[PDB]
DNA sequence: TATAATGGGAGCTGTCACGGATGC
DNA sequence: GCATCCGTGAGTCGAG
């Protein structure tokens, strides 16, 4: 989910 | 990078001049057939193939060479449109 | 030794005095050595490497 | 929304040059598909236009000869690449495409830094430029080789990092 | 009936109807397809004489739009609705050893 | 020819900060509320954290997260706000023929108040580079004529001038002081620093400035 | 394959089961297993007693409940689309007051969704999960007014929809009001219409400093409990006539009403605790005896003014404290959900008891279960918090039934979520994970239960610690609740310990969170585990306390991503929670007591147990789960097997002999390579693929209905127009495709036909008609085809046809096909590789064998990770993991180094030199000496400090080895890599975002309805989206020509598009585009707001851009 | 501003 | 003709009367059967035109 | 910018600023038609108080005024891109009102539109050049010489 | 096509971020 | 002049 791309 | 596309932002006031240059006489060439081309045989630009060097596809490539040459003359009202039109239709026929 | 701010300040003269397409050349080939020789070179990172300092 | 248009994950690809970018041949196919039709009414591979598409349709009715004319079509031409968000205009970039096996768009590693691109995942789109005065604008004012500096700054905006930087340094 | 506006997804970018195909207007490929259809059939059509061709022009509704009967373009042409149907009658077989032989028209029998 | 000695040295990666973190101590972290604790973080990451020392760093990293994904957004808005603000703005003219210019400080006032100091370079960087004369200006025997495009290396030689005390600002042409309608001239505007030459008449100066302030809003906190 | 263990943490309990906070929940909600007469007021029988009785005369009242068996089991509703549920009967009881007539009767309610034993629903089909809610516990807080510094604001907060928010605040002018509906006015008179005199209010606010005077107003005991009520009616409902019973019946359902106003179980005892008071019940006042009589409001007032004053003993609360926040589980929303319902359907009841024959009416014909129905439908369909469950792998799942979320209904809109919400707060300890939460929009919103953690009957969250007395730690274990928690000093689980003493003179502790060094003397209570501060999956990263906690977020949140692989491995370097894990999540199958295996298939196990039964396990085999991975079981025993209680009997999905699977452990090498590895790259030997490592199956569903129409009927057949036997090859008798096909993109899956919309044939036609001598096809062909980029081997058909047993399909529908098609994915280009420290890539090369970096030996590394992926992230674990996974790769074995006690670099390093034994004294034996190359990078190596000068090279080979590096040869050239190159095993996993599902292309397609721009998504085979910053980007580089084309040719000029492509396809250059649809559409919806738009030429004549059409 | 309020009231005036 | 300007004003009734093609009157849709426009009503024909080309 | 480590020439800020400075509003309308308050662009105040001047007339009484980046926007005299960017209902009763004209001068109307940009290859000073050969160019010259 | 029946219910609450207009 | 109410904004893809 969202950010460079955890979830 | 484009080869000598420093020279040719040299050759123009904006660089956009120069793309607009570059693409009109590729529409010419391509509406022509590249009979009006003024490169010499030898100048052509080439494309590997699998049977062997053939005629380059791209009028773009073409114009940017063209206008390396030296070749071509570009302005504003160099000549009125229709007559430009029809007298390109008159020496090279499509 | 080359670093960042060296390599930019060539890359920029480079652009000024041979143009942009020398400075497409120059800057594929610093790509093509760049990755080559850091290839080679050796470079890695164990736990070791984080030497802690005696003086801490 | 628009037409002629594809999006894949982007892979480095450190063979090619400043101005070039791997294109997987199915996006390609599928992008030029209207010039291949042409290229391929232009040579044996199909009799007309609506037989060349019938053609294309299934994967199985795909040969070889129909690959080559499309090298033939893409000849000179050039992709937008493009990167969400497209925080200023080195977002999108011009390169001439090359075909490649698979089904990933392969970036050139020095652009990477404009586009603010990894490789831990991101995407990147294709638009393939249209019109001969379309090919031209991007060719020469929107190819990735002839941007090298910050329009903001001035400075070099592709230029060495990370590996590269280290190579040299060492 | 179902809302057009009707959300999908828990953000507010999406509406159902922003998944409806419009099947109504011709797609590019279609109308390309019957431009070429069109431009073929005259292809073909000018392997006849003008006669022959505008009686199967007539009578097939590529002129004004409709049908005639065969006592209207025996009328028009000035001739018997049994010489009328006779110059189509070869104008399709003329059609149809053409069609055979280039083998043009067949791609467009979907 | 330690890897993150190298590393951090050659600008590849890392910040002394960092580095200080796989091998000093981590340092002091803060509260939620924005208060530091007392005790700071003892261990490296190669030593290794405690439980504690773990989770009181947790706070400054959700922070931090939170800051990234909360700045995203007014960033974007920001960028559109200048985008809208500006569109109509392009080169369309060579020149607007004003007599007006502004006078770009090479010396502020320092905080001592003792004298005035020289700005930073990057600073009269930002300020000069690229840039057209509105006036002459001679110094150090050098002639640098009205109508000159200031390149890099007369910008430094006007700091070296700056630094023998021959001039205090620097006459120069400005989209503060342009009068073309609906945009700038050339030589108001300066280089087209994408290629370190003059701008092209028909370049969406507009744009390109919308962009170039909106794109490192992301990196600015919240 | 040995074990090592590291580690002298003894944990003193196992964690609590994983799913308890779903499960318990939800059987506590039901009480379906308890007797009538036996169950608790709580859940669905409170909501019940909540209802009933329902008046006006008629009454009916409530006696019982129950719920039936299910009417299909869960395998069964999964296949037909139907929800699993259980139908719910009421006793109702029909009483006439006055005639004294009882009717009695059990009414039907509809249905209840039951939970699966794994703590899911399946609704409609889907596996569905109930995601259980944060929000702001009910109570009474005090707060400081933002506003003005030494005034502080009161709130009487009750359970959401359960009444308005009341709120005391002292006004500048220094009277107290009181804030409802957003309506401010006087305290003074509601405290007279309670019934309160100036005597009691003078004796109670007394000692305070003057503020009791702001309460002071003559014109309010000037008109007694009546007409105050009356007063304060018309205060808060203007027009509204102030008619008695009216303003009674108003304040008493605001105020007094159990059945209109409620604080919880947890804001009555939490308001108790705070005010220093007891309350009879769950509301602010009461009607007894024709009056209203307190019971919040003056202590409430009595706490404010205290608190104001200065005096000692009153505190502010922190709103994000735990012990003010509380967590709604499953049974509590469901049951919220049920409350509305019921109340929907006592409405109706109502309605039907005014109307009606009035002698004669049963339970039966006054209940309509409708609205009831509704409600539940509703909640677990389109509630938010109802999640389509994530199945991924077993870790994805268990993992969603803990998650906790601050948004939903009557939650926080991320709009109101700004940092205080989404901090870590102290009182998370041991409660909430710090690390696991997302990077977008939702970070610090969305989190995690800590893997110790439960939640207690009130909704509060509760973590284990130890008691300790006079510096000894017992076994005693008391769960507390952060308000309890924050009375203690709590020493740290790692603290020294000889038997049951603590055993350091000085003990590292918390009070009320602050670290604080005491005295054994001094500790109270201890950690049971490091492991209870964080989530399960965070619990899974080993070298934890080496990651910096934003990689370790990643690492967490990477591992829900992982897909079951053919061949998945348990890791090298385990934490030790990996089998628990397993068990839980009730993927593997275990065996239920003592007994011997009797049968053992692919199939199917049987077991006898000690008790003589034969039981029958069944296998899950190849099952498609809600992400398309393969969900299925494999035996792990063998005919003959003697097995014990709770041993593994199958391993299902990511389990390898009971231990969680997400990945594969591979050699790697950490070193650049030829740019190959840039930016987060990875490059990966082809080796693996051969090895089928990082093979995984998935399967995709296909589904088509035929259904009956105005212009005749669809249908299913092997007839369609003008196809190939070719085109028609695999399908078969019924035209649908058989079993084992292969099928690729452009291929039929089901055959179907429709009749045509009703055609007028272009002149065209007509002519092409003649000449071919072909009657045009009453039908055309609809049939259903593999999408672009899709395909595989077709593993199961379904067919439904309305007119068979069992079946009944929606209304107009004749039959529905349904094709499955499994893939087999090997890891290719493109797809994504993570491991459980945060270091994520794609691969983006796939390697030859010879041309990898290689061992002296001869082996082959699998991976090559680029070392700059480390300084600038921080995460050291994944290093240290490589370090053990070398000797691991040597000794043959696997370890488990729990979090914060682990694996040391001593313990590594003495590991690291068997292993080195291993690795060259067996060269030595060999007869093998060592290598010129050896030998040149053992003298750069000594130029780098890395070996002691004048040492042999074997004692140098064993120091690099020991720091964990080695000799590596590049296999382009046989020269060696100038450094030692660290190498080892590492835990690598494939995620689900795989290039195969990505890639898309379009050169044109469908367009939109209004807009007649392409449609979006790879699905409905659309363009990309060029937005506005695109379009900036375009302006800015001045490219005005491939702009207009996004803006026309290429997206809603129709005239433009199609011309585009005929001109393209004509090999012409594309013509000028004109007018975009969208401006026209622009033109028609100002007119349509009576604006006149109007496109001028420069002399300000009209131009008209629809072309007359438009005009009479 | 509510016109159910409204029109009741002025039905609540004969 | 180019188009150089774009105007915007208010709409009289007599202009919108002039826009108009037909008054509808009935708050009709479509038939429930022939699933065809009703008369006078939102997707009537006869005001706003045939649904197919030429028919 | 500078503190985060941020190169970005002033020009680009310049720019902006200069947008924001757009705006005038006048003190005392002297002999024109315009009112005390009321604000105008500076160009347009600039251009009547010279047409007031060169008729001998008295000039506008103006005041300088600084308005920010949203307001400026809105604030625009093309009412296509004052209506797509913020308070669109606002924008567009004021012009419809106003009888307000749009020249499309702009870069958002003309893509509103989906007309050519009048920027880069869209520039009124590039886009109408000619390319000619000097064989046609030396054609059509005879063809010139011939009438 | 006819006992007589004569004023409604649901709110829903942790964010600014100000912007102008309106009020003692 | 200075408190206070109401209405309009709150980033980008991709998949739902
Ligand atoms: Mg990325
Ligand atoms: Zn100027």
């Amino acid at each position: 989910a969202x950010x460079x791309x955890x979830g | 990078a484009e080869p000598g596309i420093d020279k040719l932002f040299g050759m123009v006031d904006s660089k956009y001049r120069l793309t607009v240059v570059v693409a009109k006489r590729a529409q010419q060439l391509l509406r022509h057939g590249f009979k009006n081309t003024v490169l010499e045989p030898e100048e052509r630009p080439k494309m590997q193939t699998l049977e062997g060097l053939f005629d380059d596809p791209n009028a773009v490539t073409w114009a940017m060479k063209e206008l390396l040459t030296g070749r071509l003359v570009f302005g504003e009202n160099l000549v009125p449109e229709d007559r430009l039109q029809k007298e390109m239709e008159r020496l090279y026929p499509v | 030794p080359q670093e960042k701010n060296s390599l930019k300040d060539l890359v920029y003269q480079a652009f000024l005095r041979l143009g942009m397409e020398k400075t497409a050349r120059l800057l594929d080939a610093l790509k093509y050595y760049g990755f080559t020789f850091s290839t080679t070179s050796g470079i890695t990172i164990g736990i070791d490497d984080a030497v802690i300092p005696e003086e801490k | 929304r628009v037409d002629y248009s594809g999006r894949s994950v982007i892979v480095v690809g450190p063979q090619l040059k400043l101005h070039q970018c791997g294109l997987p041949k199915r996006m390609a196919l599928e992008l030029f598909k209207p010039f291949l039709l042409k290229k391929m009414e232009e040579k044996g591979i199909a009799p007309n236009v609506k037989a060349a598409r019938r053609m294309l349709e299934r994967q199985r009715d795909i040969k070889d000869e129909v690959w080559d004319a499309l090298e033939e079509v893409i000849h000179g031409k050039v992709v937008l690449l493009n990167r969400a968000p497209t925080l200023h205009r080195l977002g999108i970039q011009a390169f001439q495409p090359v075909l490649v096996e698979g089904q990933s768009i392969q970036l050139h590693p020095l652009v990477c830094e404009a586009f603010n691109a990894d490789f831990d995942g991101d995407q990147m789109a294709v638009h393939v430029p249209l019109s001969s005065f379309a090919q031209a604008e991007a060719r020469i004012q929107m190819l990735s080789a002839h941007n090298l500096l910050s329009p903001a700054s001035g400075e070099p905006l592709a230029k060495p990092s990370r590996d590269i930087i280290l190579g040299l340094y060492y | 009936p179902v809302s057009l506006e009707t959300p999908i997804g828990d953000e507010k970018d999406s509406f159902y109807g922003d998944f409806i195909p419009d099947e109504h207007l011709p797609s590019p490929v279609d109308a390309a397809t019957q431009s070429l259809l069109s431009e073929e059939l005259e292809k073909a059509l000018s392997k006849l004489s003008e006669r022959e061709a505008m009686v199967l022009k007539l009578r097939k509704g590529l002129i004004d739009g409709r049908e005639h009967t065969l006592e209207e373009v025996g009328a028009f042409f000035g001739v018997t609705r049994e010489r009328i149907r006779q110059i189509e009658n070869k104008a399709l077989r003329k059609l149809k050893y053409h069609e055979s032989r280039t083998r043009k028209l067949r791609d467009f029998l979907d | 020819f330690n890897p993150l000695y190298v590393m951090a040295q050659s600008g590849a990666r890392g910040n002394p900060q960092q580095i200080r973190q796989l091998c000093g101590l981590r340092g002091l972290m803060q509260k939620p509320s924005g208060e530091t604790f007392e005790v700071p973080v003892r261990s490296s990451f190669r030593e290794g954290l405690t439980v504690l020392e773990y989770f009181i760093s947790s706070h400054g990293a959700r922070k931090g997260g939170a800051d990234t994904a909360l700045r995203t957004a007014d960033s974007g808005y920001l960028t559109r706000k200048l985008v809208d603000v500006t569109h109509e703005i392009v080169v369309r003219e060579a020149d607007c023929g004003t007599t007006n210019y502004i006078s770009v400080p090479l010396f502020q006032p320092d905080e001592v108040t003792r004298s005035l100091r020289l700005r930073k370079r990057a600073d009269i960087e930002a300020g000069l580079y690229g840039r057209v004369l509105a006036r002459e200006v001679e110094v150090l025997g050098v002639r640098l004529e009205e109508g000159r495009y200031l390149s890099m290396d007369d910008v430094h030689l006007l700091i070296k001038a700056a630094e023998a005390g021959e001039i205090q600002e620097v006459p120069v042409r400005s989209p503060l002081t342009c009068q073309t309608r609906y945009g700038v001239c050339q030589k108001c505007y300066g280089y087209d620093l994408s290629m370190a030459r003059p701008v092209s008449i028909g370049e969406a100066v507009g744009i390109v400035a919308a962009q170039s302030i909106g794109e490192p809003g992301t990196q600015l906190t919240m | 394959m040995e074990i090592k263990r590291f580690g002298r943490i003894r944990e003193v309990i196992p964690l609590p089961p994983l799913t308890e906070i779903q499960v318990e929940s939800y059987r506590r909600a039901l009480q379906a297993d308890v007797p009538p007469e036996k169950r608790e007021n709580v859940g669905i029988q409170a909501a019940f007693r909540e209802t009933f009785p329902i008046e006006e005369g008629l009454v009916l009242d409530f006696l019982e409940y129950r719920l039936g068996e299910p009417p299909f089991p869960q395998d069964e509703c999964r296949e037909k689309d139907l929800t699993y549920q259980a139908p719910l009967y009421a006793r109702l009881q029909l009483i006439h007051k006055d005639t004294g007539l009882i009717k009695e009767d059990e009414v039907f309610l509809g249905h209840i969704p039951l939970m699966t034993e794994d703590g899911s629903f399946i609704i409609n089909g889907a596996d569905r999960v109930i995601v259980s809610q944060i929000h702001r516990s009910p109570g009474v807080y005090f707060t400081p007014d933002p506003a003005r510094p030494g005034r502080y604001i009161a709130s009487i907060i009750p359970l959401p929809k359960r009444g308005p928010w009341i709120d005391l605040e002292v006004e500048p002018n220094g009277v107290v009001s009181m804030k409802v509906n957003k309506r401010k006015f006087p305290l003074v008179l509601l405290l007279r219409v309670l019934g309160y005199d100036q005597e009691t209010l003078a004796r109670e606010l007394g000692a305070y400093g003057e503020l009791v005077q702001g309460l002071m107003d003559e014109s309010v005991f000037a008109m007694r409990p009546e007409e105050a009520l009356i007063r304060l009616f018309t205060l808060l409902r203007p027009g509204d006539p102030p008619k008695r019973d009216k303003a009674v019946a108003y304040v008493y359902g605001l105020i007094a009403d159990p059945r209109r106003y409620d604080l919880g179980e947890a804001g009555r005892y939490k308001a108790e605790e705070k005010l220093g008071i007891r309350l009879s019940g769950r509301t602010l006042a009461r009607f007894e005896d024709g009056e209203f009589k307190d019971e919040v409001f003056l202590p409430t007032l009595r706490y404010l003014f205290a608190l104001t004053a200065g005096v000692p003993g009153h505190e502010v609360d922190d709103i994000d404290h735990l012990g003010n926040r509380r967590i709604r589980t499953v049974g509590e929303l469901m049951t919220d959900q049920f409350r509305v319902g019921l109340a929907r359907l006592a409405r109706g009841v109502r309605e039907r008891m005014l109307m009606g024959s009035e002698d004669s009416l049963t339970p039966a014909k006054l209940v309509n279960s409708r609205p009831l129905e509704a409600a539940i439908r509703e909640f677990f369909s389109r509630s938010q918090l109802s999640q389509f469950k994530d199945e991924t792998n077993p870790l994805s799942s268990l993992r969603h039934k803990r998650r906790i979320s601050a948004l939903g209904p009557g939650g926080l809109t991320r709009e109101r979520a700004g940092f205080d919400v989404r901090d870590v707060h102290r009182t998370h300890y041991g409660r909430i994970c710090p690390v696991e939460t997302p990077e977008g929009a939702n970070i610090g919103l969305i989190t995690s239960l800590a893997a110790y953690a439960r939640v207690d009957e009130l909704g509060f969250i509760r973590t284990p610690y130890r008691r300790v007395v006079g510096g000894v730690v017992t076994d005693e274990v008391v769960y507390m609740t952060a308000t309890e928690e924050d009375r203690y000093t709590i020493a740290q689980a790692n603290t020294p310990l000889e038997g049951n003493r603590i055993a350091a003179e000085r003990v590292v502790a918390r009070r009320k969170g602050e670290p604080v060094i005491v005295s054994p003397e001094e500790v109270e209570f201890m950690d049971v585990s490091p492991k209870q501060v964080f989530s399960v999956n965070t619990n899974l990263i080993p070298f934890l306390e080496h990651d910096d906690a934003n990689r370790a977020l990643m690492g967490s949140n990477m591992q829900t991503q992982a897909v079951p692989l053919i061949r998945a491995q348990a890791p090298v370097v385990m934490t030790g929670l990996e089998e628990r894990v397993v068990r839980d999540s009730l993927a593997a199958l275990y065996a239920e007591e003592d007994g011997e295996v009797a049968k053992v298939d692919g199939n199917r196990i049987v077991v006898r147990y000690e008790d003589g039964r034969l039981v029958e396990y069944p296998l899950r085999r190849f099952y498609r789960s809600n992400q398309g991975t393969a969900l299925d079981q494999r035996p792990r025993v063998v005919v003959g097997q003697r097995v014990r209680k709770g041993d593994l009997l199958a391993d299902g999905p990511a389990s390898e002999n009971g231990f969680l699977a997400l990945g594969q452990n591979v050699l790697v090498a950490i070193m650049p390579f030829d740019g190959y590895n840039f930016e987060d790259a990875i490059v990966i030997s082809e080796e693996l693929l051969k090895r089928d490592f990082y093979t995984s199956i998935h399967i995709e569903r296909y589904e088509i209905e035929a259904r009956d129409t105005k212009l005749g009927p669809e249908r299913i057949t092997r007839d369609i127009p003008h196809l190939s036997e070719a085109a028609l090859r695999d399908l078969d008798e019924e035209g649908v495709v058989r079993i084992g096909a292969e099928v690729k993109p452009g291929d039929i899956l089901v055959g179907r036909t429709s009749f045509k919309g009703e055609s007028e044939p272009t002149p065209e036609e007509r002519l092409l008609r003649s000449i071919f001598g072909e009657k045009a096809r009453d039908v055309k062909d609809t049939s259903l085809r593999v999408p672009p980029g899709e395909g595989g081997i077709v593993v199961r058909t379904v067919r439904l046809r309305r007119g068979d047993p069992g079946v009944e399909l929606k209304p107009g529908v004749r039959e529905v096909v349904r094709v499955y098609v499994a893939q087999k994915r090997k890891l290719q280009v493109g797809d994504k590789l993570a491991n459980r420290h945060g270091n994520k890539g794609v691969v983006a090369k796939i390697l030859p064998v010879e041309d990898m970096p290689h061992l002296p030996d001869g082996t082959p590394v699998d991976v090559i990770l680029n070392p700059l992926g480390v300084p600038s992230r921080m995460n050291l674990g994944q290093i240290l993991e490589t370090h053990l996974g070398l000797a691991g790769y040597f000794l043959g074995q696997r370890y488990i180094s729990p979090i914060f006690d682990g694996a040391k670099e001593p313990e590594i390093k003495e590991l690291l030199a068997q292993a080195f034994e291993v690795y060259f004294g067996k060269r030595k034996g060999e007869g093998f000496g060592v290598d010129k190359r050896e030998v040149e990078v053992l003298r750069r190596a000594e130029k780098l400090g890395l070996v002691t000068p004048g040492k042999t090279p074997e004692e140098q080979l064993k120091e690099l080895f020991l720091q964990g590096k080695v000799v590596l040869y590049d296999g382009r050239t046989g020269e060696p890599i100038e450094g030692p190159i660290v190498v080892g095993q590492m835990f690598i996993m494939k995620l689900y975002h795989m290039v195969e599902d990505k890639m898309h292309a379009r050169s044109t397609g469908p367009y939109s309805l209004i807009t007649q721009q392409p449609l979006g998504g790879k699905a409905q085979f659309g363009g990309q989206r060029f937005g506005e910053m695109e379009v900036w980007a375009l302006e800015a580089y001045g490219a005005a020509h491939t702009l207009q084309e996004m803006l026309t040719l290429k997206s809603d000029d129709i005239e433009g598009r199609n011309a585009a492509y005929e001109a393209i396809i004509k090999g012409e250059d594309v013509p000028e585009p004109s007018v975009p649809e969208s401006f026209r559409v622009l033109v028609k919806e100002l007119q349509a707001l009576a604006l006149d738009v109007q496109t001028l030429d420069e002399k300000d004549n009209p131009v008209d851009i629809f072309e007359g059409l438009a005009s009479k | 501003s509510d016109p159910v309020r409204q029109y009741l009231h002025e039905i609540g005036q004969v | 003709k180019e188009v150089r300007k774009v105007r915007i004003a208010l709409a009289s009734p007599e202009k919108i009367r002039s826009w108009s093609y037909g008054e509808v009157e009935k708050p009709e849709t479509i038939n429930y059967r022939t699933l065809k426009p009703e008369r006078d009503g939102l997707f009537d024909e006869r005001i706003f035109g045939p649904i197919k080309d030429y028919e | 910018y500078r503190a985060q480590g941020v190169k970005l020439h002033d020009k680009h800020i310049e720019i902006v600023v200069r947008q924001m400075m757009k705006y005038v509003e006048v003190t005392d309308p002297g002999d024109s038609r315009l009112l005390e308050g009321q604000v105008l662009e500076k160009w347009d105040v600039e251009a009547l108080n010279e047409r007031l001047i060169a008729e001998g007339k008295t000039p506008v009484a103006w005041k300088p005024l600084l308005m920010g980046v949203t307001k400026s926007a809105l604030s625009t005299k093309s009412w296509l891109s004052a209506a797509s960017f913020q308070n669109t209902t606002h924008v567009l009763t004021e012009a419809a009102i106003a009888g307000k004209k749009d020249e499309l001068i702009g870069l958002k109307e003309n893509v509103i539109l989906g007309r050519l940009i009048p920027a880069g290859t869209g520039s009124d000073f590039v886009r109408f050049t000619q390319v000619v050969d000097q064989k046609t160019l030396k054609a059509i010259e005879e063809a010139r010489k011939e009438a």
